[PDB]
RNA sequence: ACGAUUAGC
RNA sequence: AUCGU
């Protein structure tokens, strides 16, 4: 966040 | 590399690294108090300096003559030092000190005086006499630093090691050279390393708690001590300033040059006005642009109303019009060999055509480049110099302009052709307008005045004692009680059973001696008079208070920036509005008894004769005086008390005073000396001083001008301006505004010629105005130019203290006190934050640990001391700010702030409870903050830093007859005894201890002996209980916090939307605060600086105006509001006003209004211990107070917030709790909304109800 | 719910706080020097 | 017989 | 400013 800172199944398958 | 490697861990804690803990804290504290100065030395060698770092250093500091060519013995068995240059030549001399030095014992390479030459001159020789008194003096200078010098100097080494720093903000490291650039430091290093020599040790001198040892070396002089505290003070200011290295060169170069003169201080002294003179007064001779402040001030002058309008862009034609400062310049640079500083000073300024935040910085660079020590010289000098000069009156009173004598008072007729008589008049109708005026009758007003001057603080007794003795009439002493006998109080005490008649014999006693130094200026000489000498001259203060308050348009404005006007400056300073620097010199000899006191006690004398006839004033009765007025016959015209005063006064001031000088420098100096010139150090000084700088620019702004004129132009400007609208008068110095016309500003040749007429006119009368004209505006030594500040850091010395006596100094929690002192002298200043910040943890760290077993004070203690910390639990570095509150409020805020990651940590490290707790939750913060001793360190903070030596021992019914002497002393009024027995009688009835302590007038002579007594010396045994409590407080575990803590962080609150920006963010309103500085700069602009002087602002929240000396109004005010808020009768208000000695029938009156209405926040505050940190005094902390701190959530009422309608005074509290944290956090300065209260209003408000049934 | 202080939180206000500043009508046209036609 | 003496705000 | 010398 710091650094952030800085830079700123079958069935249904088928 | 040494540093590195015996410090590792705390450079890494204080510069945003790692986290700032208390052990870390602590072995860097032993560390700096086991280091050695040679140890300091050679880690100051391990420096691998660069070039722009080296500036040649002359060979004749060292090779100097000796003493004994410079003093010589006059006349009547005197020393003193013959001049070789004018008259101010009577400073330190530059010689060798050398062969006046024996070994001390225990190590051979130091030494002090010697004893034999001390002995010899005790029995009377001449040279020796000289030689003592010339090493006495020596010893005087080289003492004038708060501590030894190298724990300074390692402290900015450990600061400056961890170099440069990242800016939250800015989102950069600063970019400032490390300490290979600092040429004040190498010119230290050099000159020990020269002094040194072959011997081991490198310390030039140590200086010890009384006296300092000399390191003997061919090469030692006596200008060594005061040049290593100016480089150590150039040093500190160019790493925690951004000081660029030419400017500092150049001040070294001046300092070595004033080290090689004939006398150091004196030469400091006669250049004192190079930078000042060059860059502030030279500035801006061809402009293109900037923003200046359109201030405008309202036409009700005396509440000094300012109003801010925006900011208007700089024309042309606002160029400076003033006349050119080259001359006189130029001369002063080739007299002293300071041709080359002048030459680059006057080049460098004219590259600045621009009114940004650049040319502010260079100003302040410029004017910190000075040299700031207290300059010393023996008091002999001192009162030979400054007490002999008298005023030059060139158009006298004439001789047959008066009348026969009243007594010793001629009333002079209003028929004179000279210019008294306005002055005369002016100060009539003050004293008719005063004696007619009715509240100088009311008993408590006398006994307020009458207790201003009773002080525990002397008052020269013995004088008193030995004069009240010449006429056998025999005072009571006190044996065995340890109070202070040398003290104001002791005479109050002596003089209580005595009448007036007795004790009218001391008026014309002699007064004692006293002195103070003061920074790059001669030091001042006081006389403190005696107790009925300070009473006989009450109306004099008192019609002089009258003038200042209702005549004309003055301030009596208090000693720090905070509280002065500022804003006056800088509408002054604007362009459009250019303004005049009038000062007097030497306004302490300029009033004396021929013309000024002439006119005033004759003018006094008369204007009270037909308003009071009889009614005797405080202590002293009415009385019969003879007077040969009209022609031949004589009456007996009876007066008044305060005509008897005045009489006596009068008696007073046309004999002249009597200065007792008995020096301890000079062995065999003592002597008596008579003197015209006006006390200092009396109550009136001030007062009146204002009052005639007032009443004398009137009558020339009026009658003499226009009288003494030809050209029109001239005139239509004289005839143009009043005191009443554009004159600010503040004793000795002055300001006089000129407003701008439709076409621009004011011709500058019309001024000029004005300013020659002032000149001209101030000479007929005695006085010699200081007036520059330069553009700029200076008021209470405040500096401003085009509607901006600038502070003068040189005036403020970091290591610099005044001491007069050869005192010893006092214990090491005093030093504590003066470090952050100093920390918030650097605060006021506006000093790079961060690096200011870590220099003042620095030296925390280093001052920290004393030994007696070994003392020490954890981090925690100073926090709450109001020193902000940096990074703590993990959190982000450089995230609080300095505006934190100090105290209670303080710790709520940081910890209030940072509370959601507290608990975080907590647990994370071995800190779980299966408890849970409203603040903290599952995390066991009791045993977290044992450990970290931060409950040891905030308790330690509140315990006291000075011995206890008020309530020693006192054998009985002496202490009685003492207190039973102040109270007859106190209540002469047998009506006001009467109000007070009254107000306790209704307070027995009513209070029934509802209040613990509620302040009476009975209490005032025990508060007066207890600061009696405290004025002393501390025995072993009192220093020896201060360390066994402050080792027990350390030992002791505590369960929780004080309750006020515990109830505000039950508060809970929420920052959504940032503040519209108050102030342009391209307005220079300051020096020293820019984008370089972002948290001050970001703070200003989100809040906004006090247009609004915070004297009157304070005043009017007060319900009384002022009470007895030995009583606080606070004290009062809070015990009425704590009396309302815990219900109480109105009868309890009554009875503790009429225990204050007010009237009962305005005691009813106020305790009715009291009742019913409501306060502003401050006073409700201040129920609870809240007051506006003295940080904060600076900004408009009175708008976000109101405005923009809403108890009212952002998104309603939440049924959880429901402040009851009685316990009303809950939102005060609430304000200052949500203000302290919106204040604390760095940036721009945060609205903020109320979130949560855990328990409701109405138990807070329960909890703070149960702390005010305590005290 | 339980806001801390961070370094991005105080970015952000700075944000807010310039952007206000930047959206006032009288700084958007102000300047401090006159061009090359305002002179004449 | 000598000695750790000071303003006002 | 007398018990410090």
């Amino acid at each position: 966040a710091h650094v952030a800172s800085h830079g700123l199944n079958r069935k249904t398958a088928q | 590399s040494m540093i590195l490697t015996q410090f590792g861990p705390f450079i890494e804690s204080i510069s945003g690294i790692t986290d700032q803990s208390n052990d870390v804290f602590e072995n860097a504290a032993k560390a700096f108090s086991m280091f050695t100065r040679s140890d300091v030395y050679k880690a100051l060698d391990e420096i691998p300096f660069s070039e722009d770092a080296m500036l040649p250093i002359p060979p004749t500091i060292y090779t100097k003559p000796s003493h004994d060519s410079y003093y010589y013995i006059d006349a009547l068995n005197r020393v003193r030092r013959k001049t070789y240059q004018g008259p101010d030549d009577v400073y330190v001399p530059n010689c060798s000190i050398v062969e006046l030095l024996e070994p001390h014992e225990t190590l051979t390479s130091y030494g002090r005086l010697s004893e034999a030459i001390e002995n010899r001159a005790k029995d009377g020789d001449s040279q020796a006499r000289i030689a003592t008194t010339y090493g006495r003096i020596a010893e005087s200078q080289a003492r004038q630093i708060k501590a030894p010098l190298e724990k300074f100097v390692l402290a900015l080494l450990v600061a400056e090691a961890g170099g440069s720093l990242y800016d939250p903000v800015l989102q950069k490291y600063d970019e400032i050279p490390g300490l290979s650039h600092n040429c004040p430091l190498w010119c230290f290093r050099e000159i020990c390393r020269h002094i040194s020599g072959p011997l081991p040790d490198r310390a030039p001198y140590l200086y010890l708690s009384a006296g300092v040892f000399w390191l003997m070396s061919p090469r030692m002089t006596s200008a060594i001590p005061p040049l290593l505290s100016d480089l150590v003070n150039l040093a500190i200011l160019q790493q925690t300033a951004g000081l660029d290295p030419s400017l500092v060169r150049l001040g070294v170069q001046i300092c070595l040059h004033a080290a090689a003169s004939s006398s150091y201080a004196w030469f400091i002294l006669k250049t004192k006005s190079i930078f000042p003179q060059n860059t502030l007064h030279s500035m801006y001779e061809s402009l293109e642009g900037g923003y200046c402040p359109n201030l405008e001030w309202l036409e009700p002058r005396s509440d000094y109303k300012f109003m801010y309008m925006g900011a208007m862009p700089l024309s042309t034609k606002y160029a400076r019009s003033a006349p050119s400062n080259d001359k006189k310049a130029r001369e002063l640079g080739e007299k002293y060999g300071l041709s080359s500083v002048v030459s680059e000073l006057r080049r460098r300024t004219k590259t600045y055509s621009k009114h940004d935040f650049t040319s502010v910085r260079y100003i302040r660079d410029a004017m910190a480049c000075t040299s700031g020590i207290f300059l010393v010289r023996t008091p002999t000098e001192t009162v030979l110099q400054e007490y002999t000069q008298s005023p030059e009156i060139k158009v006298p009173i004439p001789q047959k302009d008066w009348t026969g004598p009243i007594g010793e008072i001629r009333i002079l007729k209003d028929t004179t052709s000279s210019i008294a008589r306005y002055l005369y008049r002016t100060w009539y109708l003050a004293a008719a307008r005063m004696a007619a005026q009715p509240r100088t009758w009311d008993p408590l007003f006398q006994a307020i005045m009458r207790s201003q001057y009773v002080t525990a603080r002397g008052g020269s007794g013995a004088t008193l004692r030995e004069s009240l003795y010449a006429i056998n009439v025999s005072l009571p002493d006190f044996k065995g009680l340890p109070v202070k006998a040398a003290t104001k109080i002791f005479q109050a005490a002596q003089l209580a059973n005595l009448p007036f008649s007795h004790t009218s014999v001391a008026i014309l006693a002699d007064t004692s001696m006293g002195l103070r130094n003061q920074v790059q200026r001669r030091p001042r000489s006081i006389m403190p008079l005696n107790v009925p000498q300070q009473q006989v001259s009450a109306p004099h203060t008192l019609t002089a208070d009258y003038i200042n308050y209702h005549m004309n348009l003055s301030t009596t404005s208090g000693s720090a920036v905070i509280e002065k006007v500022i804003p006056l400056g800088v509408y002054a300073s604007s362009p459009p509005n250019q303004s005049i620097n009038i000062d007097i010199s030497a306004c302490d000899a300029s009033i004396t008894w021929d013309f000024f006191l002439s006119v005033i006690m004759a003018a006094i004398h008369e204007g009270v004769a037909s308003s009071s006839i009889g009614k005797p004033f405080m202590g002293v009765p009415a009385s019969i005086v003879n007077d040969e007025s009209v022609v031949g016959v004589r009456a007996a015209r009876p007066i008044s008390g305060m005509q008897n005063m005045i009489q006596h006064l009068s008696k007073l001031y046309k004999r002249g005073f009597s200065y007792r000088v008995n020096d301890s420098f000079s062995p065999g100096n003592d002597f008596t000396h008579m003197t015209t010139t006006f006390p200092s150090g009396s109550t009136a000084t001030s007062t009146e001083h204002t009052a005639n700088n007032s009443t004398m620019m009137e009558t020339f702004l009026t009658v003499w001008g226009p009288e003494h004129t030809d050209d029109p132009d001239v005139l239509r400007l004289m005839k143009s301006l009043t005191i009443q609208r554009n004159y600010v008068c503040q004793g000795d110095d002055g300001l006089m505004i000129i407003d701008g016309n439709t076409a621009g500003k004011v011709n500058s040749e019309t001024i000029q010629k004005m300013l020659e007429l002032i000149s001209k006119y101030g000479e007929e009368f005695g006085w010699k105005y200081d007036i520059a004209y330069d553009g700029t505006a200076e008021y209470l030594k405040l500096y401003f130019i085009f509607g901006c500040r600038i502070p003068n850091l040189s005036r403020h010395p970091i290591v610099g203290k005044e001491r007069a006596n050869s005192s010893a100094e006092e214990p090491w929690p005093a030093i504590l006190d003066q470090i952050m002192g100093i920390f918030f002298n650097g605060v006021h200043d506006g000093l790079q934050w961060q690096r200011w910040i870590r220099y003042s943890w620095a030296l925390c760290c280093a001052f920290s640990r004393q030994r007696t077993g070994y003392l020490q004070y954890p981090m925690w203690s100073f926090v709450y001391w109001g020193l902000p910390l940096v990074k703590v639990f993990g959190s982000d570095p450089w995230i609080f700010s300095w505006y934190m509150p100090t105290g209670d409020l303080g710790m709520y805020s940081w910890i209030s702030l940072i509370r959601p990651l507290m608990t975080r940590w907590m647990v994370a490290n071995g800190y779980v409870t299966d408890k849970c707790s409203p603040v903290f939750g599952n995390a066991d913060y009791r045993k977290c903050f044992n450990e970290l001793k931060l409950y040891q360190g905030y308790y330690m903070a509140q315990l006291p830093r000075n011995p206890k030596k008020s309530g020693r021992a006192a054998p009985r019914e002496v202490r009685e007859q003492f207190t039973q002497a102040l109270s007859d002393y106190l209540m002469q009024n047998p009506e006001l005894k009467s109000r007070v027995l009254r107000g306790r009688s209704e307070w027995e009835k009513y209070g029934a201890g509802i209040i613990h302590n509620p302040p009476s007038l009975f209490d005032v002579p025990h508060k007066w002996y207890q600061g009696a007594q405290e004025a002393a010396t501390a025995t072993r045994e009192e220093l020896a209980e201060m360390d066994e409590t402050l080792m027990r407080a350390r030992k002791h575990s505590y369960s929780s916090f004080s309750k006020l803590l515990e109830a505000y962080l039950l508060v809970k609150w929420r920052m959504c939307e940032a503040r519209e920006p108050s102030v342009d963010l391209r307005l220079p309103l300051c020096a020293g605060i820019d984008p370089l500085n972002s948290d001050p700069f970001l703070k200003m602009v989100s809040v906004g600086p006090m247009l609004q002087s915070t004297r009157k602002y304070f005043a009017q929240t007060l319900f009384m105006a002022k009470t007895v000396s030995g009583l606080d109004v606070n004290a009062i005010d809070s015990a009425l509001l704590r009396l309302r808020t815990l219900g109480a009768d109105k009868k309890a208000l009554t009875a503790q006003l009429l225990m204050v000695g007010l009237q009962e029938s305005e005691a009813d009156a106020l305790a009715g209004k009291i009742m019913l209405q409501d306060v502003n926040t401050v006073q409700l505050a201040r129920v609870v211990n809240l007051a506006v940190p003295d940080t904060w005094m600076s900004l408009d902390f009175d708008t976000m107070f109101k405005h923009h701190v809403k108890l009212l959530p952002k998104d309603g009422r939440h049924l959880n917030t429901d402040i009851p309608p009685r316990m009303g005074w809950l939102r005060a509290i609430l304000r200052f709790l949500g203000a302290g944290m919106a204040m604390t956090a760095t940036g721009v300065a945060v609205d903020i909304y109320l979130e949560d209260i855990h328990g409701g209003g109405r138990s807070l408000g329960q909890r703070f109800m149960t702390w005010m049934r305590q005290e | 719910g339980n806001m801390t202080l961070t370094s991005s939180e105080i970015q952000r206000h700075i944000t807010e706080f310039i952007s206000s500043w930047q959206n006032h009508p009288i700084v958007q046209v102000s300047a401090d020097v006159e061009n090359r036609k305002t002179a004449q």
